[PDB]
Order: structure tokens, then sequence, then C-alpha cells
RNA sequence: GAGGA
């Protein structure tokens, strides 16, 4: 068989339920009260602060104009929010961490005694972990221990 | 090749071309004999530095 | 893209079989050296050991891959704390040293940005799995050459690397000047 | 010919059935590896071997 | 060969965000040994969660594909064997049409 | 891909590390 | 054998001889917790292993376009419908053998006449 | 519409192609002897059906008649001399 | 093959035997540490039968206890009686060795040292899989007889 | 002070398609069901939720006015959920 | 660049 080109011819010629409102905030108790979010990691289920002990308390451990590498305010002052925050006493102790995960979706709800739930936006997130649970790092004392 | 399944051993799926020179290779035989056939090309074309390495 | 950094994160698994004390030492830019891993899981914030194999052998029946693994366990058990890790990084700012380096060159490619450390642990560990998963023999080495793993750079991403780079030089120069114009 | 294309063919075949038994038997594990080599290895071979004396 | 074209890349963040939006639990609330059968969900060799039912996922994916919402150079491949279910949109690649 | 770049690439190499020490770049014109 | 935890330290439980009664005892060198054992087994080295060959299993594999499919009857349920596929060990010196996984009770059963295999 | 569909080399690892379209799938059903030996439809999972085969060509190899009969280092020659052949190169 | 023998497949299996290098690790099938303190019952019911031989007609509780196959064993044509005889004459100084009978259904070695224990005996190990030549002779790897 | 004021308050959480999330930081009404729920908005579209774990465990909620400051620690997370969507209406608004 | 052989 060939090729043909009287195709062109071919088709041619063939052709319990709750409800709530969820209010607002005002704006003035959350413009010093920043909200952010506790996660702990010992796995001892319950973390209660309150039964954890006491006094309990937290706390963050040339010429003119020249050249400087821009960033936005934010990161920037995110990066000089770098002093972690612990729970301890005057024994036990727990350091959080910065998330940054998904500070986006996260509303909280005002769960009150009252049914009224303020919609939180949340502001941060931060995971906790203990430390000197044992007091055992030999920070430069190791360093000696590693060769051997 | 895609077109077939998993862990076929039968001998076209692992390269045995069948029809004759004649009778034209269907399209996997086709590219299997490519295949060979390269690798015939890169031979021939290393084998030849080579032995003219050796033989200087 | 935004003067693409190309940094090149190994892992390499020491000994040969049989030769007791097989362990792992990552590679990371501007380092000594290599590291034991669980230096680096720590460094990450991930202590315990339980948690740190969880985050490798995801499966805990694989004590095929935990006898793998104990090796950099002991290895690392001399330190355990996170600020330590990070001592073994290279004063009063070795520490914070170590810890921007991972937060802008350990994974460029998952961010560069400040919590994420989730994250790289987590792929670190994938990273590590899979090539466990390899010198077990239950996958066979990577092939080099599956087409997938290829890409072709058309005219578009070639200018694109030189325009960068001469817009680069452009905006030095641009702002020399601006210097120079102290006057 | 003919008659000689089509005894070609269903000497093609036999090759074909014969390295299909061989298959089989591998799969049933029944293959007994000669000494020096792997299993598998042992099994590529007899293929390769059978589907050259086919084509010869 | 006379069909292949060349991926031209395209940004990825909106399909990070239907993949959310569909499942995909995030990444750091991954816990293995209580979910045993997350298949790993990447995206230009970037892990970004993990999922379960990805069958249904890919299913969904396929079809947004097929109806040009997904640019159709968007490679998506779900290894059922490993778990795995990557993603590119990456520039440079190489496809054919079927 | 020419075209792709000459349409986002292009831009989007600007609207990068632009901003000097203060000096702003904008919109790019192709004639 | 199996690896143990610090359920308060959560870490890598060594082992330990009790020295009187010289039984074993756990111990985490992180910390004080101790146990003993379950088992006089501490360590097993495996040189030849007849594991990871079936490896893989989803309740998905059944969706697998590429997998061939045969029609041997299934011994626990009795559908012909099967995926098989060869032992994924991935190791030069692997069995032919092929596992059949019944597509309707997922039950995996393998080609082999010499005996029964599981895995 | 979604009847043709752009598949790379990755996406290919998990397809079951066929080559001709209808031969492929029709169904399960004499045979002229110079024809070649196809092999079967053989499967039935099937996902995708390759365009025409003759694509997987590149542009010079096209221009061979029949290359299914030719012994492929002679393809790849012919492939290499096409670029010499005289003829007119542009209308202008 | 000296001209005796000069077509004796018999005799080419004696050597080939001979020659090739035969270690121990490529007949076993998997290692495993015990703590058993007591000298004379196995914690395991199973190697305890061999107990009630092997141990009489100064120790450590950790016994380290070894599998073969029997295929290898025979194909290697090999008995657990030379073997144990390999690792004794290997140490004597250390391990009781005590071995499964080539008998036993199954392939069962057993050995003692007499500490900072379950450490070094992990040494000990590797080394008896690796650095101990059963027969043959060094980087003599595959032996096939030919007509 | 340094010190918390109740360290109680049992709170929930979602997560909100984020196309509605970025409304919400700057009131509503909610068909708070059994477990079962959908959400109708302070009005477009309307709205599912999901119990994601109910047992919201070693988490609270802390808020804020050697660097020391002031803390107010309000309490518990009660419970968290997820927000899913008139939700045909809202998928085709989502698809883009 | 090219490139024949
Ligand atoms: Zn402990
Ligand atoms: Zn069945």
């Amino acid at each position: 068989f060939i090729k043909r080109d009287r195709m062109r011819r071919n088709f041619l010629r063939m052709r319990e339920y709750n409800e709530f409102p969820l209010r607002a905030i005002p704006k003035e108790d959350l413009e010093n009260m920043r909200t952010h979010l506790l996660k702990f990691q010992s796995k001892k289920k319950i973390n209660p602060v309150t039964d954890f002990h006491l006094p309990v308390r937290l706390h963050r451990k040339r010429k003119t104009r020249q050249l400087k590498v821009l960033d936005e305010n934010a990161k920037k002052l995110r990066f000089e929010e770098f002093y972690p925050w612990v729970m301890e006493d005057f024994y036990n102790t727990w350091v959080g961490s910065y998330e940054a995960g998904n500070s986006d979706s996260y509303v909280l709800l005002s769960v009150e005694d009252d049914g009224s739930f303020t919609m939180i936006p949340a502001d941060k997130v931060y995971k906790f972990t203990a430390r000197n649970k044992y007091a055992t790092l030999t920070i430069d004392e190791a360093e000696k221990r590693m060769d051997k | 090749l895609p077109h077939f399944s998993k862990d076929d051993y039968s001998p076209e799926s692992k390269g045995f071309v069948e029809n004759s020179y004649l009778r034209g290779l269907t399209p996997q035989e086709f590219f299997f004999h490519a295949m060979g056939g390269r690798e015939g090309l890169i031979d021939t074309a290393v084998k030849t530095a080579e032995t003219g390495y050796i033989q200087r | 893209k935004g003067s693409r950094f190309i940094s090149t994160l190994q892992v390499k698994l020491y000994g040969r079989e049989g030769s007791s004390a097989r362990t792992i030492k990552a590679t990371l830019p501007y380092i000594k050296q290599d590291i034991p891993i669980v230096i680096i899981f720590r460094a990450l914030g991930i202590i315990p050991d339980g948690e740190i194999l969880e985050h490798i052998c995801y499966d805990v029946n694989d004590w095929q891959m935990l006898e793998m693994l104990k090796p950099c366990v002991e290895d690392g058990f001399v330190i355990q704390d996170r600020e330590t890790a990070l001592d073994f990084i290279g004063k009063e700012k070795r520490i914070q040293y170590a810890k921007d380096i991972l937060q802008k060159e350990f994974l460029p490619h998952i961010t560069q940005l400040e919590g994420f450390e989730s994250r790289k642990a987590f792929f670190l560990g994938y990273m590590i799995n899979r090539l466990l998963l390899c010198a077990l023999d239950r996958k066979d080495q990577d092939d080099r050459d599956h087409f997938g793993k290829k890409r072709l750079d058309l005219a578009g991403p070639l200018l694109a690397q030189l325009f960068k780079t001469l817009f680069k030089k452009l905006t030095k120069d641009i702002f020399r000047y601006m210097q120079r114009t102290v006057e | 010919d003919g008659p000689t294309m089509r005894e070609i063919t269903e000497t093609i075949a036999e090759a074909k059935k014969k390295v299909l038994d061989v298959t089989k038997e591998a799969q049933a594990n029944l293959l007994t590896a000669k000494h020096g080599m792997t299993l598998r290895e042992s099994f590529e071979d007899n293929v390769v071997r059978f589907l050259n004396e086919a084509r010869d | 060969s006379l069909m292949s074209c060349i991926s031209v890349g395209t940004d990825p963040m909106p399909i990070i965000t239907f993949l959310s939006e569909w499942g995909m639990e995030p990444l750091e609330d991954y816990v293995p040994h209580q979910s045993p059968d997350a298949t790993r969900v990447f995206v230009n060799g970037v892990w970004h969660g993990v999922h379960r039912n990805p069958a249904r996922l890919m299913e969904t994916l396929r079809t947004l594909r097929r109806k040009g919402d997904i640019n159709p150079e968007v490679s998506m491949i779900r290894d059922i064997r490993e778990k795995e279910l990557k993603i590119f949109t990456d520039a440079g690649r190489v496809y054919r049409p079927l | 891909s020419f075209n792709q770049f000459v349409d986002y690439t292009l831009q989007d190499i600007i609207c990068e590390d632009s901003t000097l020490i203060e000096i702003s770049f904008g919109k790019i014109y192709v004639t | 054998t199996t690896f143990r935890f610090c359920r308060d330290c959560n870490n890598m439980l060594y082992p330990r001889e009790d020295k009187e009664n010289n039984r074993l005892l756990f111990e985490c060198r992180t910390c004080s917790y101790v146990e003993e054992a379950g088992s006089p087994l501490v360590y097993r080295h495996e040189l030849i292993t007849n594991i990871g060959e079936t490896a893989g299993v989803v309740q998905d594999i059944g969706s697998d376009p590429t997998l061939p499919r045969s029609d041997r009857e299934c011994p626990k349920c009795h559908s012909r419908e099967n995926v098989f596929f060869q032992s994924q060990q991935r190791r030069k010196d692997t069995s032919m053998v092929l596992f059949f996984v019944c597509l309707s009770c997922s039950h995996i059963f393998t080609s082999d006449q010499k005996n029964k295999r599981t895995q | 519409e979604g009847l043709v569909e752009y598949i790379d080399a990755e996406e290919e690892e998990s397809i079951l192609i066929a080559m001709q379209p209808e031969d492929l799938e029709p169904a399960e059903a004499d045979v002229d002897p110079a024809k070649r030996i196809r092999v079967s439809h053989h499967a039935t999972t099937f996902t995708h059906c390759e365009i025409h085969p003759s694509m997987i060509l590149g542009v010079a190899a096209s221009i061979i008649p029949f290359p299914d009969h030719n012994q492929s280092p002679r393809n790849t020659y012919q492939s290499a001399m096409g670029k010499q052949a005289m003829g007119v190169f542009l209308t202008n | 093959l000296e001209p005796g023998h000069a077509a004796d497949q018999e005799q080419a299996k004696l050597i080939r035997s001979a020659i090739e290098h035969t270690t121990l690790k490529s007949v076993t099938i998997a290692s495993e540490i015990y703590y058993d303190p007591d000298p004379r019952s196995t914690v395991i019911p199973e190697d305890e039968e061999i107990i009630q031989l092997h141990f009489s007609l100064q120790q450590s509780p950790w016994l380290l206890r070894l599998e073969l196959d029997r295929a290898a064993m025979n194909d290697k044509d090999l008995t657990m009686g030379q073997v144990g005889e390999r690792i004794k004459q290997t140490f004597k100084n250390d391990l009781f060795v005590i071995w499964s009978e080539d008998n036993d259904e199954k392939l069962i070695i057993r050995c003692r040292v007499v500490a900072e224990e379950d450490h070094m005996l992990k040494k000990i190990e590797n080394t008896m899989l690796e650095n101990i030549t059963l027969r043959g002779v060094e980087n003599i790897e595959r032996v096939v007889m030919m007509k | 002070d340094l010190d918390l004021e109740r360290s109680n308050r049992q709170v929930w959480l979602v997560r909100l398609p984020m196309f509605l999330a970025e409304k919400w930081r700057d009131l509503g009404k909610i068909r708070i069901n059994k477990s079962k729920i959908t959400l109708l908005l302070n009005e477009p579209h309307e709205y599912d939720l999901e119990l994601t774990k109910k047992v919201v465990e070693n988490e609270y909620v802390f808020t804020e006015q050697t660097i020391p400051k002031k803390t107010a620690i309000v309490g518990t997370v009660c419970h968290e959920c997820q927000v899913m969507p008139y939700h045909k209406i809202v998928e085709q608004r989502r698809n883009i």
C-alpha cells in the first residue's frame, strides 16, 4: 500500500447541637497580650505546670549609612528573639523552642466557662523540652573523652 | 520497558529479537536492538583508541 | 533561584561489612570534618535516642536496622544536650555559628527560615533511612542514568544564570559608585 | 521458502517453550544451581544458551 | 525524539496548599510508630508531609491535572510499594504525550 | 523556555536582592 | 531481638548482670532506671536472612497497574485473581520464587513447591 | 478533555503502556506469514496507549525508510550523514 | 591432579575440599549472645539436652551460641567435630566449646569465656566468623572441577 | 511577679482553610453539634468540622504582655479540631 | 564550530 493524499476529499465528501457567637476580642487586651502555644515533650503525659513545682518563673535566657543586608523587620526581629524561655524553681525545668510551622491557620477558640468562644489568632507556637534532668554534660571535658 | 508488566523474564521481555531483518522488528525489538548496536559503536570507538595507544 | 546556592550534603557510612563499629558520619558545609549523626540530631533538638530512631527506622520491627544504628547511638552517647552539640561545631559565638549554619546551609531546599528543625530533622532521618536500606541490600544502589534524574537547561535557564550573574555584578558596581560619591 | 519459514517459526517456538519450562521450574525453586555460580546466574545462562542455540 | 517536550517549571505553592487542604498531615505532627501506613508526600524532593488514604488523593490529583487545573506538565508518581508520592513541577524535565 | 524566561524570570531576577543602601528596582520593560 | 528504652529517660537500655541473683539488668546509662530482662538473649546476628522478600505488602498493592496477574487459585481464599512478584530481597543470590497475593482475602502465598514460606 | 496526557520519565515508572491502540486492547479473540511476529495483547490493566511508535525516532532518523529492517548501526550512520546531503536549505 | 588420579573424579572432590578456602561465616546461619550464668543448664531447653552430654563425662555467665546450615555443612562435607576442633585449637585457652553433634537436626555450637563481657564477646564472635579458615587456603574462593 | 495567673483555661483550636483564615487575623455563629459539626458563616459558604484529637495532651496556652519579662499562662488546650467546607460552592472556590 | 572516514 501507499500514502494517500486523496483523503482530503474523503473527509470533505464525508462531511445536642450547641451554638455560640464567636466574638472578636478587644484589640487592646491583645495589643500587649500576645498568645502562643505550649508543647512539652517528656511523654509524662500530663505535664501539669500546676503540679510541676513552685514557684514557676518564666524568662528568656566609619562614615554615614553604609551597606546593609536587607530583610523584613520581623525576621530580623525574629532573629533578635533568641533567648528561649524556661520554667524553674527558687528541681525540674523545661525549655521551649520556636515551631514556626503553623502560625498560619490556627485560631484559638475561647473555650471559657461561658459558652461564648472568642476566636483567638494564635500568634506563635513553642515546643518545650526538659533539660538538666541529669545535668550530665561535659562540653569541654566530653570532647576529651571522644578521642579516647 | 513500560510496555511490560514487572518481573517478566520471557525472552522478548529481556530482548530476544525474533523477526528477521526481512520481516522487520517490532518497536520493542527495534529499541532493544538499538541498545545493542550502540554498545557496539561505543566498544569500537574505545577499542581503536586503546589499540592505537598500545601499539605506539 | 535566588543566587542559586549548591550545597551538597552527604552522608557516609564507615567501614566494610562485618568490620565492627560501622558508624555514620554526616558531612556539612563549612565544617572541619564529618560529624557523627546523633550529634546533628541533638543539634536539632531531638535529644533522646528513642525519638531519634523513630526519626529513622519508621517501623518498630526493623531490629535489623536498629542493630545497624546502635553503633551511632553509642558513638554519640557522650553528648547529651543541644548546646553541647552546637559546641561541637567549628566564642561565645561558636554556638551561634552552628545554629546559623543550620538555618542557612543545612538543606537549603527545605527552607532558610527560622524554625524548621523538625523538618530538616525528619528529612535527614529519611535520607539516612534510605542509605541504610541500601546497605542492608533491600534496594539496589541508585541508577546514575535513569533519565528521570536528569534535567535539561534550555535557553531559558542558561540565560537565567548568566543574566543573574551579570546583574549582580552591575548592582555591585552601582553601589560602589554610590560609595565613591562620599565626596 | 514458505515451508522452511514455518519450520523456522516452530523451531523458535520450541525454544520459547524450553525457556518457559526452565523458568517455571526456577520459580518453583526446583532449579539446581550448578556449583560455583548463583542460582539466578545459572538460570540466566541456561536461557541465553537456549536462545543462541535456537538462532543458529 | 519527535514528540518529546521539555517542562518549563511552575510555582509549586498552590499544589502544596491544595495538599494541605486535602489531608497531608503536616510534617511536624508526624508520629511514625502510631501512623505506620502513611505515604510520605514529596514535592520537588521536599518531604512536605504524610497522608493516609493516598489512593483517593492520587486520584484527585490526577483528575485535576486532566482538566487543566494543575498545569499538565506536572508529573505525579505514586510508588505504591514505597509509600511515597512524589510530585514535580520542576523545570527542565522531559516528557512526551500519551 | 525563552518566552518563559523573558516574561517571568527576567522580572524575578530583579525583584530580588535589588534594593541598595536607598535605591529601588521596579517594573522591567523590554522593547 | 529487641531494643529497650528508659521509659523515663527514653534511651538505649543497655543490659547488665544482676551479680548476685545473676540475672539480666537493663540500665539506662543516662539515668538510673534499671530493669531485668524478659529473655537471656542479648544480641543476634542473622547473617542469612529470609526476611525482606515480600516487603511493602500494602493494602493497596492490588491497585498497582504494572504488577502481573496470574490465575492460580488462592489457597486461603479461593479467588483466581492474584498479583505476584519476585522477592524484594534485591540480593544477588536470591531465589526466583514467586509470591502470590490473593486479590480477595489479600492472603500472601508463594509459588514454591519445595515447601511453605512466609517471608 | 483529558484524552491525552503528558508523561515524563519518572512517572513512566508506574504505568503500563500499550503499543498499538486497537490490537493491544480489543479483547481476546489465519496470519500472513510475511507479517512480523507481534506478541499479543496478553495483559489487561493498561493505562496508556502509545500514540504511534514511530515517534520514538528523532528528526534525522525519521528520514530513513523502513528503519525497522535495518541493522541499527546503519541507522546511526544515516542519521549522521543526512546532515551532509546537499539540498535546498531555505527558500530564500 | 597427579597422574594417579588422572581421572578419578572422586579424588578430585577430595582435593577440591582440601584446597578451597572455607570460613566459619560461610557455614553458619545466625549468631546469638545469651545470658546463661548456669554452668550446666542451658536457659534454652534445646541446647540443654546437649548439656546432658558434652558437659562432663572458672567460667563466664555469657553463652555465645551458633547456628549453621546442614546443607552447607554437608556440601562442604563438614562435621561439627572438625569445626569444634578448629575453634578449640584456635583458642583452647578461654572457651569451653560445645557443639551439637553432626547427627543433631540443628547445628548448634556453644562457647563460654572464663570482665566487662558482652562487648569483648562480640569482638570474639566477629573474629570467629571471619578470621577462621576451617579448611583450604587463603585467596582461593571457588574451585570448579572440569573434564 | 514572675509566675502564671491561672494556668488552667481549657481552650479549643482549629485549623482553617487559609482562604478563610486570613479573614480572621485582624464575629460568627456555629452549629456546635454532637460528633458532627457544620459551620454557618457570619455573612457566604457553609463549612464542616472534624475532631482531630480529643485527648489534647501535654499542651496548653500561654500569653505575654538573662532577660526576663512578665507572663500570663492562659491554660490548657481543652481540645482541637480542623475546618473543612455550601461545600460545593466552596470546593468550586477551593480548586483555585 | 565544522567536521569525512
Ligand atoms: Zn534513663
Ligand atoms: Zn484468597
